[PDB]
């Protein structure tokens, strides 16, 4: 019983599992750049004092690539279940998108352009906060993944 | 269109944009250029038989080609034939 | 012509895309290491 519904599921799991591994990366990331900040040995060393800077400009536009990938392919599952006629998939999708959207274009508390620019991206609030909305982004992703996954088979099967 | 089902006519569409879009991934993350725009007018060029001044050079690029040419190549022999009829 | 009769492409495209980036994973350990 194939159906363009099924293949839009099949489709968005194999791209799931991308999203879940930007998510890994972003988490791993995160935790490194927490345990590298928590450490002040960079802090009042004369030596690896620009190690600490690099560091953190590595880091900060690794995680500048990494975003557009995973909103745009967000976005693009939202597109697919909207023309697959998928309704509760949809809605269940474009809550998060609408966080997507106004994380990349909101620009809140008067700080740089960029959404990791290195010198605000430094505030112990902002790590704590954006670390906890990955953590829920990556239980998010896995959930979807396997809904996917039951969806698509139920899909087929019927 | 009519000698395909608008079924497989919107899933080809999505399937082009899939497969674009796992190219763009793979090369992007793993690479020896291909961003997506790219990476879309090669899948197109390889949907038409038209072959594009650009071709993967790693192994996870080119079974995506692979694919994608098995996959145009199936579905341009069942559209051509029995095209002239439903013109 | 119906999607029932030619699905096994889209299985097949599906099967490859999973197996690329699979490899493309394996790849990057490697360069990694």
């Amino acid at each position: 019983a194939f159906t363009f519904a099924a293949f839009c599921y099949m489709l968005t799991l194999v791209l799931c599992a991308s999203l879940i591994f930007f998510v890994i990366w972003h988490i791993i990331a995160f935790d490194e750049l927490r345990t590298d900040f928590k450490n002040p040995i960079d802090q009042g060393n004369p030596a690896r004092a620009r190690e600490r800077l690099k560091n953190i400009e590595r880091i900060c536009c690794l995680l500048r690539k990494l975003v557009v990938p995973e909103y745009s392919i967000h976005g693009l599952f939202c597109l697919m279940f909207l023309c697959a006629a998928e309704w509760v998939t949809l809605g269940l999708n474009i809550p998060l998108l609408f966080y997507h959207l106004w994380r990349y274009f909101h620009r809140p508390a008067d700080g740089s352009e960029v959404m990791y620019d290195a010198v605000s991206i430094m505030n112990a609030d902002i790590l704590n906060y954006c670390q906890k909305e990955s953590w829920c982004k990556l239980a998010f992703y896995l959930l979807s993944f396997f809904y996917y996954l039951y969806s698509m088979v139920y899909t087929l099967v019927s | 269109l009519d000698p395909l089902a608008y079924e497989i006519w919107m899933c080809i569409v999505f399937a082009y944009i899939g497969v674009s879009v796992v190219l763009f991934l793979v090369s992007r993350f793993s690479p020896y250029e291909f961003g997506i725009f790219n990476s879309l007018w090669f899948s197109l060029g390889a949907f038409m038989r038209q072959g594009c001044d650009i071709s993967p050079r790693s192994l996870s690029g080119r079974i995506v080609g692979g694919v994608w040419w098995f996959f145009t190549l199936i579905i341009i022999s069942s559209y051509t034939a029995n095209l002239a009829a439903f013109l | 012509l119906s999607l029932s009769n030619v699905a096994g492409v889209f299985y097949i495209l599906i099967g490859g895309l999973g197996l690329a980036m699979l490899v493309a994973l394996i790849e990057f350990c490697y360069k990694s290491r």
